[PDB]
């Protein structure tokens, strides 16, 4: 519930009423006082599980409505002329446990004349290793045609062992990447990056190091373009791929191009902090928000294709 | 016989008693000794003087035994006595004449269950069953060991006379449970094992039949143990987590369908899963258990089991564990 709500009188403001009410579940009268709770805070509340339990009801609030619609057509998804070819990932998944410091100063109080000593803190995060999509594939349109290539990864199997269906299963799947390209007249191989993700963004310089460069850009006429990180949106690079098993697992690439005129067929436009029109106009998740009742269509719309790959986590 | 012994007549003799079990015999030898035998007629065959056999004549006459073609649950405590009263006359014979006379006669009125469950335990403990091998009750009674598609699939294979092995599947919803740690419950050689472990140590053996088993009271303790160590084992290879001991005060909470079906008798019943336990009209209550529980448990907190008469006997030494499972099975 923000305020663009129609009836806020009416429908109210479930999910920030359900952060609150999850929170003072330690003292709802408040006969303790202890302060607000992890959940009542954004850069906190991933960490209680039930943050995870309270999205998910939401998550299906929408998926009612989401799924309503009635499923797309053959004709719905074909960008006629385009199509994949083939799919393939250069380098191989593998996701790791790296390790991060950041600083525990300005927790510390430091008063005056007496000097600071510099503590710090050391995390361990998750990580992969950069790789490379190739994505062949013909334009056997007359010439050169602009195009969405959005790439979904969804699961396969259950943890049941059970395997799964596209209906089953397209809900699950977290994108990866989303880019606009154009395509010639003939058979490319579009090759891609870790690196350049759309969702991702890098881990973000140190405090002391803007300081650092800040200071000295001023002692020193002008600068700092190190616009890499005025919005960043995204999540981080390090979180692109899943963990997974050191078995490891086999996940469902989806690569499905769709129609770049259409699609920008208007219009940073990525993170549009400051009243920038989100350039795609395609729904979110398309085309896998809607039911997919018979996996006989998506398979046989020429821009849409498959491929397994797999995951490995090194211990 | 051979008017006695040989044993690839001993042998003979049993294949031909356990054969199609849920029909009349074929084996026209069984038959007229099925009519014209009377296990009353030259007592002395018999080491009692046959007040064994006295004792089932008695029942098969006010005909008072279960009837056949029905089931039969070895914890039914009449249907155990009956089943066991010919259990004691196979064990008084002084020879193979004795034997098949009577498994033969009986086989033929007395009920399938009681007569498969005393052929077995029978031949298991009495002194006249050395050279047999006994066939496996899975091929003997096979509504007990498989499944209750396969039991359909060869009924019909029957009806319409044309044969074929069927392949068996596995319980639930595999993919769905902990019908994956099923491998090992659902076996045919355990569920062998398990039913002979108690046919070798049978908690109703009193030492008149003859000796006396052993340890049974620590072979109790471990026997149990040892399938549940070896069960916790299998569910860890399956990612799952050792198990949940019962209680009587809290739900079952895993409960299963077992699809399996009786031979005369309908399916097994099944149980539907986070359900409360009912006191059971019949066999004892629930709190009747949880009581139970308690003087057990005391007896193994104070260090000694107590008689009938208040007499503390002592457990807490070397016997002990074995007064433990006397009382506790
Ligand atoms: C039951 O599983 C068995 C495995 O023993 C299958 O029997 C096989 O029949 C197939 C026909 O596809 C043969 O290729 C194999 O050689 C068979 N083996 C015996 C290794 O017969 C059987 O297919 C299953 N189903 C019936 C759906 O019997």
């Amino acid at each position: 519930s923000s305020k663009y709500s129609s009836n806020v009188q009416y429908y109210g403001s479930l999910h920030n009423t359900a952060h609150v009410m999850l929170g003072r579940q330690g003292d709802p009268h408040g006969k303790f006082n202890l302060p607000p709770g992890v959940m009542e805070h954004f850069e906190t509340a991933t960490r209680d599980p039930s943050f995870f339990r309270l999205h998910k009801y939401m998550d299906n609030i929408f998926k009612k409505h989401t799924d309503s619609f009635p499923p797309y057509t053959h004709d719905n998804l074909e960008f006629s002329g385009m199509v994949v070819n083939g799919v393939a990932i250069d380098g191989e998944l593998i996701t790791f446990f790296d390790e991060f410091q950041y600083s525990l100063i300005n927790a510390v109080d430091s008063g005056e004349n007496i000097e600071d000593v510099e503590i710090n803190a050391r995390v361990h995060r998750l990580n992969h290793n950069e790789f490379t999509y190739k994505i062949t594939m013909s334009n056997n349109n007359d010439g050169e045609r602009l195009a969405t290539f959005r790439i979904f990864l969804c699961p396969i199997e259950d943890n049941n062992g059970i395997t799964l269906t596209l209906d089953e299963a397209r809900w699950f799947c977290i994108e990866l990447d989303k880019f606009f390209q154009k395509v010639p007249s003939g058979p490319e191989t579009i090759e891609r990056s870790s690196k350049d993700s759309s969702v991702t963004v890098p881990d973000m310089p140190s405090f002391q190091s803007l300081k650092e460069q800040a200071d000295n850009a001023v002692n020193g006429g002008h600068d700092l373009d190190l616009s890499a990180y005025e919005r960043s949106c995204g999540i981080p690079d390090r979180m692109l791929l899943p963990k997974s098993k050191p078995e490891g697992m086999e996940f469902n690439l989806y690569v499905a191009v769709t129609d770049g005129d259409k699609d920008t067929e208007g219009h940073h436009a990525q993170c549009g902090v400051h009243g920038e029109a989100y350039p795609d106009n395609r729904p979110l998740g398309y085309p896998l928000e809607r039911r997919i009742p018979d996996e006989r269509v998506i398979d046989g719309v020429s821009n849409i294709k498959h491929v397994v790959v797999k995951i490995v986590h090194h211990l | 016989d051979a008017l006695g012994t040989g044993n690839a007549q001993k042998q003979q003799d049993i294949n031909h008693l356990l054969d199609k079990i849920y029909e009349p015999t074929k084996y026209p030898d069984l038959k007229d000794i099925a009519e014209n035998f009377n296990p009353l007629g030259d007592t002395s065959i018999y080491n009692d003087h046959g007040a064994a056999v006295e004792t089932l004549m008695k029942e098969l006459n006010d005909h008072r035994l279960l009837e056949q073609r029905h089931w039969y649950s070895l914890f039914n405590t009449r249907q155990r006595k009956e089943a066991l009263m010919l259990f004691a006359v196979l064990n008084q014979c002084k020879e193979w004449y004795c034997f098949r006379s009577n498994a033969a006669y009986f086989r033929e009125r007395m009920n399938e269950g009681e007569f498969v469950y005393a052929l077995y335990v029978s031949v298991i403990h009495s002194k006249l069953g050395d050279g047999i091998v006994l066939p496996p009750l899975y091929q003997i009674t096979p509504h007990m060991f498989t499944n209750s598609e396969v039991i359909d699939k060869a009924y019909s294979a029957k009806m319409t006379q044309k044969p074929g092995t069927f392949n068996v599947s596995f319980t639930g919803t595999k993919k769905n449970r902990e019908q994956r740690v099923a491998y090992f419950g659902e076996d045919i050689g355990m569920n062998i094992h398990h039913v002979t472990w108690h046919m070798d140590f049978p908690f109703w053996w009193e030492d008149s039949y003859g000796y006396h088993l052993d340890r049974k009271g620590e072979l109790f303790f471990w026997v149990h143990h040892q399938l549940t160590a070896r069960f916790d084992f299998e569910r860890l290879s399956n990612w799952l987590d050792p198990v949940d001991e019962l209680h009587w005060d809290r739900i079952i909470r895993e409960g299963f369908a077992p699809l399996t079906s009786y031979k005369y008798g309908g399916e097994f019943p099944v149980r539907p899963d986070n359900i409360h336990f009912e006191d059971v009209d019949g066999v004892a209550h629930v709190h009747d258990l949880e009581i139970t529980e308690s003087r057990i448990h005391e007896a193994i907190d104070h260090g000694y089991i107590t008689d009938s008469d208040g007499h503390t006997i002592d457990i807490r030494q070397p016997k002990g564990i074995e007064l433990l499972g006397d009382i506790i099975e």
